[PDB]
């Protein structure tokens, strides 16, 4: 099935930068990343930060892999990271996307 | 390290909501600028209520007026950003509608701009 | 309930046209689109792509047209299709989107 | 456990105003806000607009709160707000987002 | 809605001469901006007398300082025309000589200036 | 006759440092534009010590900081002689560190600049 | 108050498809420019099929050409999403392959932008 | 020798209005040129009543828009006595009130402007 | 793909004088601009005979003005022997005086000139 | 009825003074300025100078204090100062005009 | 075979009108036109002045008719016109040139 | 069809390196640029390790320096975007820490760039 | 005295086409800049075959790309015919496909170009 | 953090001269720019010797050319400086007479400038 | 304190003539400049007549040729108004027709305009 | 009607001789501006031989120097081939070595050159 | 080789004199220009004393003028430090008062400067 993982970084390079290295390993099968603006606690008052928050798309069976691979990539301590259900897919995507992470690329 | 010149009213803000309102600036400039060191200046100006009209109409001790001088060079967009996080941080820091809040901001060539001295 | 359904599209002007469409014909009752970038596997290396992803808004009754309709107009072959279902959402904005997709047209 | 509520505003500064006063009151952990163009009906005709939406991250136990608040403060009569649940969150991430609205800074 | 420090020393103005010369200087303002709505700011901003040095000879509490912060994209002739009624209009309202008003006027983008919060 | 702007803490300069630092100033001013009249304006503005923060950091009385205003056609070289003259001048007219001198210059039209209202 | 003209084939749209197409371009002039008020102008101009070629091929009446007259400031970015907004509200509107629809915006100083007579 | 194209409603202007206003906005041209001799282009372009759209509001036949194509580097008080002009004298030659009149003027450099074949 | 807009008289081109007028346009625009791929528009805006007047004097169907819509950036030389070419074609293709032949290009940047919907 | 008193000042400012004193004393109900370049003999030659001409407007009871008041605010030594009389004057317009000066 | 006739215009529109109209009443074949630089005397000094040259090219045949031609239409009350023979042509271009001043043509 | 030499060590790309190096280059070009085929040049320039010295210090044969030579008119972001994209690319390509890399891009009229003979 | 940096492939140039290479670059550049004596520097940057990539496409040793270093203020005119020299007589000197050489030239003030030391 | 590309002859320096005079350049860089910590790039191009040709002269192996890129922005003296003062220490450390020596120095936005990968 | 150059025909204008129209053109430059000091320069140029030549016929001893060289910075207004003193005052001055001077105003720096020395 | 100034020796050129040159530098005037109308101003200057200095070394009576005062606005090449056509001219007309001739062009804006009075 | 007019009384200057001068200004010249090849021209203008007036005052024949004509381009400090130097020297050259000599520097693009016929 498939999942949508959700993380931000500090600048569109580092989030580029740990998209590409999951699509080498084969962890996802792709990546949306956009702009955003954030606000947050920290260190005793409210912070706002610019930030490149980005979609990651891959299978069921991948996620715990792909947990692991951007929490150790990540130039945050404790990142962001939750995963979103789909309810339904266009078939002809979901045979693509399963493609591109199946065990015969490795 | 730009100079913030924060222009309000007498008792207005206590110690402790100027130290949040030059908190919100200062943050809001480190994070748009990228200075990495936080050097900027905010320097309050107080008068007594009254002092301040608009339209005419004298005000109570509620407007701010923020005075940002920073050196030439930016782009309009950090500027608009810069300057719509000083409005917002400032009211919840102030506890202040945002409507009482004005920011310009004044450029300069940064040959023309010396802080601690220029040491 | 609510349903959103998610698209990327090469550029501005084709997501628009296709949201619009989609309201002409009362399929969906709102869209928001942004601005992405994104990467994935084609044509034996990873392509980085500027894109524009949409949310579109609708009922559950409509997202078998939805999905039939979008992928007719789609400029991409193999396009991203797929739905999320929402929790809980705003009493009286669930009722501003039914009323957009009811079948007394308006 | 997590939760995200999504909105749209007219601008970022009302976006950023709202977002900060529901951290202010604790009530969220964070936002992130980017920025979108929309279509809808209204007025007999469909309408285009720029707008910037916002995912608000709190606790399941403050969703209630969270509606509440969002309505009072939203500068539109019938705003979109609605929920959409997370299968899954990285654990300290989901230890930092606890504490950010605990009792403790009632 | 364009801000008009106005420097002088305490005690110089009555409530009602400050009064006097805001209004002064909006009219003034209204005349020659096409703004229909009244919107600019007068701040008037008190020191003590004998803060001000002319020349390095200190001077008493006459002197006023008028630093207008406008929008760039204004004609030399409408300019001209605004201050040239700022000095009169302002020694009228507060029965000074002249010679003891000086009116500097900064230009900055429209993009960078924001009033009432913007909103 | 340009005008300088010199935000300081209240009671940090007597009233013959004041004196000394604005003689400081002007000194420099006719020295570096050449002007063979002294006409230019220091002024004074004193708010309570604690009111200037340096990276979010409350400061003591110690902060001066010197807002010029000037009119254009300046070149950079004397602009910075005139600024570095300003800085040495008065760390000895007020016996104050350089490190805490700020001076900022900002520029305008000569037409836009009216003093000793224009007569 | 911007200046659209719309250079179309008689009888390709109803008198109810002008509307359309008029309040499709004058929604998308509101929602870029910010203007308040509802200002701009329509301005179809008919022609009879066949008075327009393409590469020197004769067309059909299916040529939409908007010539948006418009005063000078804008962004690029603001014009870049004027013009898309205007390609694809009125493809809706008409009913219309977009292919077929041409934009081109023409800048000029307000100043000699006159409206309703200037009063 | 510049062009004025004057978008009208057809059976709006009489044939000896039309001679009205084409002499009405000639001698304008005339008068605030230099030209000497008469050699400017007034071009009516008719289009059928409710053609016009203003804010989204289908008008009958009164609006008058003028679209002048001028060389560049004529002074803005010029362009500003020029237009005054037309208006005027269109509003007398036509009959017609001023609100219903908008003049655009449109600026090129002179050597891609190529009256009579340049001959 | 530039739009040049012909202004001509009813009834004075034939079909087949408006494709050969429409093919020398277009002949001189791709021979100067060097496209290579034929896309650019002429399109005809025919008005009766009577409706152009040339220095008040009302005029029979013969006079051509030829607004061509055209990106910034060519040379000067570049536009003027476009110009010269579009006035001897027409001129041959048209049967006509090329004293009776008017050529104005307006510019515009090439981000706010999309053709054929953009795609 | 409604007379008219002409002067001409070396600036805008100087016109503007006068005429806002005039008004805050209620000698002048109006004025209108406007430049002008002028020439006249002084230094045994003919001086040319711009300037500004200022018409003042006000009822025929106030000429007096209005020429006294006029001579000791100008800065001219030998000032241009003289009356115009109208022969008509539209009725509503004077009726602004005795109240505006009392 | 090919006659070359050359002619001076006072400038290129003058040179192109002409040109085409010649080639329009078949006339010529082609013309090559070039800026020149010339002198002369008139009126008892010598004068300069900025020209464009043209060399029409077409058939000996239709020199008498070119001559004429060109006469009544100059701008230039005694203008140059001269003819220089040529020893040899490319047969194919004597071709291409006896074709477009054919008699099918009329 | 812009060039790009790409300064590295010899041996440290293998030609399989290359391709990829060269591909991830080319396909940024041809993402963040609108040409349709794929032009642009990647010219390799390999020297020994050891050649390359940062702040003084000699490296070993880790370090790219890409210097793209560009026709002038794209924007700032477009600009930002490609530089971004190009560290990522050659980063995953060359497997190479993205620290090592640093690109400059250089801009040029258009006229004065002749790709391909100019054929 | 200008800089040629010419970036082709090891043996692709023997040194007497080398020679020819460089003299016919050096020629050029005498002939189109009016300096009376030869001081211009061609400086060839040799690399192995394979290292250039067109397109993505890996190339043999058949390229050649002349990055020309100039000083600024030379007309459009003299360095288009410069190039156009330098592209033929290169061909022609290296008996090679002019399509095979590409063009590009920088230009800088003429005092930040020093050639000789200086001396 | 400039980048020196040095174009020297294979065998002229020896690793230990390379240090030396990559150590001038990069001191050099330090002295006349006011940058804090050492982070600008020399970068050395070795070719064989005959490579290089001076007005069409073959030369052996004891020419450099230092093409210097830069940030715009610095003074024309700071840029004289810096120019004169690599020639004189290079000439040192490489133990080579000035006028084998030629420096220029090419410009770019400081935003279109990356180093360490923008991190 | 610029200098007018009086080109004019030996034995056309007696001592006190010359003394006349030098004081008409100073007067002009005082009242029209704000010199307040009276030190411009009137340089009489005499010649032979027969040396003045109008459209290639020799003329007589009536023509006067003033040729202003004046700092740069003034407006238009200002250049025109002293323009048409100079030719009506010196018409008077010199008893001669208006059609028969010719004015020309040349500007530069102020910085390499040097008066009395520069002392 | 621009005016040269003719700078000659007394003696060198006969009352037929300064005709004959007056009528070459008008002719040429016309020729390359394309007035309709011959109104330029030839101006004779005399002066003793042995007035003119080349490289420090008196001359004879051989010198001829033309200060061409003209409209700005015209292109390089028209003025490039109005000056060697002076040149040209000038040497037959007065039977001059070529080399003897200066010839400056200084250019002033329309309108503060004022020919005949403006009249 | 540019060009000084020196505006001097007859018989204020023997021919000795008029050597020294010109032998002043051309070392002054090539010291600051670094011509090499001395080829400036000095024109020595000779009236008859009592042509020249300062502030209205009839002069003696003392009064130097002079009028450099130079090529534009020159650094601000070159052109001060050219006119201090010509002050100085003309004044021991001449033995005269440094307060009689006035020096204005005009300047031209060096394409319309054309010296020796060109040649």
């Amino acid at each position: 099935s498939l999942i949508l993982v959700y993380s931000t970084f500090p600048n569109l390079l580092e989030a580029k930068l740990i998209g590409l290295k999951l699509l080498k390993k084969r962890l996802i099968a792709c990546f949306n990343a956009f702009e955003i603006t954030s606000a947050y606690w920290e260190k005793g008052r409210i912070r706002t930060r610019r930030e490149w928050a980005a979609i990651f798309k891959t299978t069921e069976e991948k996620e715990k892999e792909l947990y692991e691979e951007l929490r150790k990539l990540h130039p945050y301590e404790t990142p962001a990271i939750f995963t979103l259900k789909v309810e339904n897919v266009l078939t002809e995507y979901m045979n693509w996307l399963r493609e591109s992470v199946g065990s015969h690329h490795h | 390290a730009m100079v913030y010149m924060v222009y309000v009213s007498q008792d207005r803000l206590t110690p402790s909501a100027k130290h949040a309102v030059a908190q919100a600036i200062t943050d809001a400039h480190l994070t748009h600028t990228g200075e990495e060191h936080s050097l900027a200046q905010v320097n309050f100006q107080e008068q007594p209520a009254g002092n301040v009209f608009l339209g005419g109409v004298q005000q109570g001790g509620d407007t701010i007026f923020v005075h940002g001088l920073h050196r030439e060079g930016r782009s309009d967009e950090l500027k608009q950003r810069l300057i719509t996080d000083i409005i917002a941080k400032v009211s919840i820091a102030a506890d202040i509608d945002p409507k009482h809040i004005w920011v310009y901001f004044g450029e300069m060539p940064a040959s023309q701009m010396v802080e601690y001295g220029g040491l």
